[PDB]
């Protein structure tokens, strides 16, 4: 009911009803999702020296009968200084859009969906024409080189005369365009497939008649088609069934619960939670990573005490509790005029030692928290931190020259012990030592030896992935999380929808969102062709604020009554119109 | 003095009322450094004897050998021992059992009730 | 005896209940892929799970070897009455 | 507080918003760019913490873009929440001084009557308004963002053109986006975004700012 | 030599500096001089805080609790037999200063137990079977959901976490 009114139009914009864009050309490249399969991309190889020696076509070559081994043809070129300009011209090209292809795949994957199997394609013209895999050949290369340019010109996807569809042109095909030249390179057909010239010339026309066949179709109702193929895997496995995995789990709702939490805007997700990723030498050390955890960790001081009590002791000189009697000793010059002034209820806590040394906190930072939140009036005093027992001190005091009762002491006597609960009620509850905001007593202390993460570029140009710490989180401040020291500001992410949308804007839910549902479905197993996810995304987010798929989402789309009538709301939008 | 005190102050809530056996609650001498305890509906005052009045989170109750009362012993379903020696009595048949408490939070320690008539001792292991 | 030591992320009884279900499952992961070793060519069993056709190794081993641990919302069977399951059990059993 | 890791925070909002103003395409020195915290305890003088300037003299002129509009102007006020007197007095010395556009950020709240006063002021003179919090870091650097760059009105012209549309029928954009406010666009005007691709590879949209 | 001051507070704090390492008698079986130790120590102290600020007074207070300890004494006798200069002292070796046994081993074995709640965190499914098409590891863990089915029946999956690559039994 949402999606219905997307279609590819003529000049292959998508668009909806009203008319608005959706995109440029369909699902990013013009392409439809009934004849696009699974490709493997040689051109993320590992080592640089290995790259060099595979794709660059020899020069150097050997004194002896070299060259005339899978070509004839050689002994025609070796002297020709242009075709090793033009050769080297290409090289250089392949060497900078492997730059930029690995720019485009973090993750170092060489997987990706493409038209027309040049492999398979390659393969079947060698079985036709009928070549042998061991003989010399008549082709050459910069026919190889110019005819690969020239059908680069020929598989046109939309008009471009203009410079800014020229352009919108050559990016709408990068990714097809150099697994074309990677895999189609003078090198690859002379030292591997052995193609003839007429066989090759056959490989283009089989290439461009493929390819062209394989653009989408204006007019498909692809909104329509869309939501069923997304719709369509959503039936399948998992009600609520639970994936035992490392210390974590009780976490990301997974499944249909999570695809209705997700796809309706949640505004309370179930399971909200952020991947935290680590810097410096906290990337990599226990210890480190304990010391940022803790100023992470919402505690509260209520989590933190062993113990409390209150005592009636008018006097410290003359404490009841006897063994209390060394800190007056210890504080008899504590601000030595107001001991006048101190009120006689007493209030006592006691704190526990591996506790206090978990959370790595001391005793003065507390005193002074308590002290700074309530103020001068609450008067506190601690211990030794070498005592074998973890006492804080309190009572409470008052602004001394203004408390003579003159006209009856503006509190209507409250008892004080009762006051005193309020701020063992309100001390407790409220004071958030080390740890700022919700986060919850809810850390997890992940090693990343699982997964596909934590990996870079090395000086060998290969993707030798790390073996890191970081921390999953239930909770939501993502914006206080990336403010804190040492916290990756680059790679943290959040499963929730809603407040990446307030921190990092429109774009980023794009991405994220894409990435969430992309998530539920790998999990369960299937596959779903990235086209229809990407126009869902873009269906939702088009027009600027997110619009969750319920009727208080799309029904306030402009669109016309008599398309949201037959939605949900039904009489009072045809009442409201 | 030594952390080896136990910690029982007494908790306290009633030695109520003595005339109308209401609730007695603290209130101030600030002229003798006496806590007192007075009925709020009528005029009747005394002091108190410690200075406690509310302690919170002992944390740690153990409620182990408490509140379990012995009768358990009796019960068909709980697995009786051939495990000997009650730390009491000269027999073995202790019943057995994991904490029956929703506040023991995580406890896998077996406690042991003797069954026959000359303790109903019980003890943790 | 309270001697198990609780692993870094989890609680005593979350420690144990984890525990006890990684040996189940292997004991029955071990016993299923006997099983499947054990069986010839013939087995006409083997025919349909292999071509793809119905069924799974793991069907093989609930005929065959031994069904295993039943489940119910992702944990071991609840104890439904006082500290048992089903009235047959002496209380706190928490064996196999 | 009074400690040293409040001028770790002073000079994080000074870097991101040194790259700000960098990427709106003002000429800002690389040095300054580069200019570590070690650095800037020195070359600020950033004191001992107690004795100066909590962030009045930290205040700064940019000095423009390729093409010479001259200058624009940052501001650190000092008080956890500002009101419009001083506002009002700050506005005086922009106006002394005929300063042409004004970035402020404050420390903590805002007057929701500075904020509308800030609001009206708007078509006579423009204006802006930045929580510190947002500026502890550079979200421009954040692995789910892309590209953005704001286009020249007659580059917006010829893609209509070149597609045939209306600026009503492209995506839209909030005028109170985080990725809208750090450029600091206004109203009416369009961004163009570049994306990264699992087909295409690179695909490009555009959005009008509404 | 050791600078004296006019303020009162100071000196006061310098004689209960001085008191607290009167503790035990030890400074006799030592002959030092504990009096202008503790001149040095407030000096040094003075040289940081250089103020009369609670902070001073509590820091100051902590340096006393720490030297009145009957649990170890060892620590005074290491401060007063001149192996611990009063410009170290000013600052703590540890949190409350603990070393020369007990406390420190207990203190460090908290540090083990606290760190311990960390190492492992919690991880792993077990079956250690399949060897993986890509990275070629042997570490991967399977699923098993939904029975009987339609047309996609129960299968094993399983994925290499290793390196995200996933495959069925196929
Ligand atoms: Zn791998």
């Amino acid at each position: 009911k949402s999606m219905e009114s997307v279609m590819v139009k003529y000049d292959a914009t998508v668009r909806n009803s009203i008319n608005q864009v959706v995109q440029l050309r369909y699902g990013e490249d013009g392409l439809a999702g009934e004849s696009v399969e699974f490709q493997n991309l040689a051109t993320l190889k590992p080592s640089n020296k290995a790259f060099e020696k595979k794709f660059r076509f020899d020069y150097t070559n050997e004194r002896a009968l070299r060259r005339t081994l899978q070509e004839d043809l050689v002994k025609d070129v070796l002297s020709n200084a242009h075709i090793q300009n033009e050769l080297e011209r290409e090289f250089e090209r392949m060497r900078e859009d492997r730059e930029v292809l690995r720019v485009i795949f973090p993750t170092g994957d060489s997987k990706v969906v493409l038209p027309c199997n040049l492999l398979r394609m390659i393969w079947n013209a060698q079985k036709i024409f009928h070549i042998n895999p061991r003989l010399p050949s008549d082709l050459h290369p910069i026919k190889v080189v110019e005819g690969v340019k020239e059908l680069s010109k020929k598989l046109v996807i939309v008009n471009g005369d203009d410079p800014l569809s020229r352009q919108a042109q050559e990016n709408a095909t990068l990714l097809f365009n150099i697994h074309l030249r990677s895999t189609l390179c003078s090198r690859r057909m002379a030292e591997e497939f052995r193609l003839s010239g007429e066989a090759f010339d056959w490989l283009l026309g089989e290439i461009e008649s493929k390819f062209n066949q394989a653009i989408a179709h204006p007019g498909e109702m692809v909104g329509a088609l869309a939501a069923q193929s997304l719709g369509e895997p959503a039936t399948q496995m998992t009600l609520n069934t639970f994936h035992y995995a490392g210390v974590s789990a009780k976490n990301v709702t997974l499944g249909v619960p999570r695809l209705k939490e997700l796809i309706n805007i949640s505004k309370k997700p179930k399971t909200p939670s952020l991947t935290v990723f680590l810097l410096g030498q906290s990337a990599r050390d226990a210890e480190r990573a304990k010391d940022i955890l803790c100023r992470l960790e919402h505690t509260t001081l209520r989590k933190v005490t062993a113990n409390t009590a209150i005592y009636y002791d008018p006097n410290p000189q003359s404490t009841v509790v006897a063994e209390d009697q060394e800190w007056v000793n210890v504080y008899y010059e504590m601000p030595d005029f107001d001991v006048a002034r101190i009120s006689p209820w007493l209030l006592r806590v006691e704190l526990d030692r591996k506790h206090m040394t978990d959370r790595k906190l001391t005793m003065e930072q507390i005193a002074e928290k308590i002290n700074a939140g309530f103020g001068d009036d609450l008067n506190c005093i601690f211990n030794d931190d070498n005592a074998e027992k973890l006492v804080l001190r309190i009572r409470i005091m008052n602004s001394d020259e203004n408390k003579m009762q003159e006209e009856e002491e503006v509190v209507d006597k409250m008892d004080d012990d009762v006051f005193l609960r309020c701020i063992e009620s309100n001390m407790l509850t409220d004071m958030t030592l080390q740890g700022i905001e919700q986060i919850s007593k809810v850390y997890m202390h992940l090693p990343q030896t699982d997964n596909k993460k934590k990996i870079i570029i090395t000086e060998d140009g290969e993707f030798k992935a790390l073996q890191e710490w970081i921390l999953e989180t239930d909770g939501v401040s993502l914006m206080r999380v990336l403010s804190e020291k040492d916290v990756d500001p680059v790679r943290t992410t959040s499963n929730d929808i809603v407040e990446i949308f307030t921190v990092l804007g429109i774009e980023a839910v794009r991405k994220a969102l894409e990435r969430e549902l992309y998530h539920v479905i790998s999990f369960d197993g299937s596959y779903v062709n990235y086209r229809h996810l990407a126009l869902l995304c873009d269906t939702m987010t088009c027009r600027g604020h997110l619009m969750a798929i319920t009727r208080h989402g799309v029904n306030r789309q402009d669109t016309g009554p008599l398309m949201k009538c037959s939605f949900e709301e039904t009489v009072d939008v045809l009442m409201e119109a | 003095m030594e952390p080896d005190g136990t910690y029982e102050p007494g908790f306290v809530g009633i030695r109520f009322c003595q005339e109308c056996n209401n609730m007695l609650y603290p209130k101030e001498d600030k002229e003798n450094r006496i806590l007192l305890y007075a009925c709020r509906n009528c005029d009747y005052q005394q002091e108190a004897d410690n200075s406690c009045i509310y302690v919170n989170k002992i944390t740690h109750e153990v409620d182990e050998l408490t509140q379990i009362i012995a009768d358990v012993s009796q019960d068909p379903t709980l697995p009786r021992t051939e495990d000997h020696p009650c730390q009491k009595c000269g027999h073995k048949e202790a019943v057995f059992f994991q904490s029956h408490s929703a506040r023991a939070e995580d406890a896998m320690r077996l406690y042991y009730v003797c069954t026959a008539p000359h303790c109903g001792h019980r003890w943790t292991e | 005896n309270n001697e198990l030591e609780p692993t870094p992320g989890n609680t005593l009884r979350q420690t144990f209940e984890n525990q006890v279900n990684r040996i189940l499952n292997d004991a029955r992961d071990k016993t299923g892929s006997s099983a499947q070793k054990s069986l010839s060519e013939y087995n006409n069993f083997k025919s349909m799970v292999v071509s793809g056709a119905k069924g799974s190794k793991i069907n093989i081993s609930q005929v065959i070897a031994v069904v295993g641990q039943q489940n119910v919302e992702g944990k071991r069977i609840p104890f439904g009455f006082k500290h048992r399951t089903l009235p047959h059990f002496i209380k706190d059993d928490y064996g196999p | 507080m009074d400690d040293e890791e409040e001028t770790y925070r002073l000079w994080k909002i000074r870097k991101t918003i040194m790259q700000l103003c960098h990427d709106r395409g003002y000429l800002v020195t690389q040095d300054e760019l580069d200019q570590t915290l070690e650095e800037f305890k020195a070359q600020s003088g950033d004191k001992p913490s107690e004795g100066r300037p909590r962030r009045t003299d930290l205040t700064v002129l940019v000095a423009h873009n390729d093409d010479p509009t001259d200058q624009m102007f940052v501001f650190f006020p000092e008080e956890p929440k500002v009101g419009i007197k001083t506002i009002k007095v700050y506005c005086q010395r922009m106006q002394e001084e005929n300063i042409t556009r004004a970035l402020i950020v404050v420390q903590q709240g805002m007057t929701p009557s500075a904020k509308q006063s800030l609001v009206d002021m708007a078509p006579k003179y423009i204006l802006e308004q930045f929580l510190q919090q947002e500026l502890l870091i550079n979200i421009t650097e954040h692995e789910l963002v892309p590209e953005h760059v704001v286009m020249t009105k007659e580059e917006v012209t010829e893609l209509l053109a070149r597609y045939k549309l209306r600026e009503n029928q492209l995506p839209r954009i909030q005028a109170g986006d985080p990725v809208a406010r750090y450029f600091g666009i206004k109203r009416g005007q369009v961004v163009k975004i570049i994306r990264p691709s699992e087909t295409a590879g690179r695909y490009i949209t555009y959005r009008l700012v509404q | 030599r050791a600078p004296s001051t006019s303020d009162s507070v100071r000196l006061k704090c310098r004689e209960m500096l001085a008191a607290a390492l009167r503790t035990g008698d030890d400074y006799i079986a030592i002959g030092a001089d504990e009096e202008e130790l503790g001149s040095q120590i407030e000096e040094a102290i003075y040289q940081e805080i250089r103020n009369t600020d609670m902070k001073y007074k509590n820091r100051v207070r902590s340096r006393i609790s720490n030297l009145k300890d009957a649990k170890n004494p060892n620590l005074r006798k290491n401060v007063l037999c001149g192996n611990i200069p009063p410009d170290l002292f000013a600052r703590m070796t540890a949190e409350e200063m603990a070393s020369d046994e007990l406390k420190e081993m207990r203190k460090n074995l908290t540090k083990e137990a606290i760190r311990e709640h960390q190492m492992a965190k919690t991880g792993g499914t077990q079956t250690d079977l399949f060897t993986c098409g890509k990275c070629k590891k042997k570490n991967c863990t399977y699923t098993q959901v939904q029975t009987r089915s339609a047309d996609e029946p129960m299968t094993t999956f399983v994925v290499c976490n290793e390196c995200g690559n996933r495959w069925k039994f196929c």
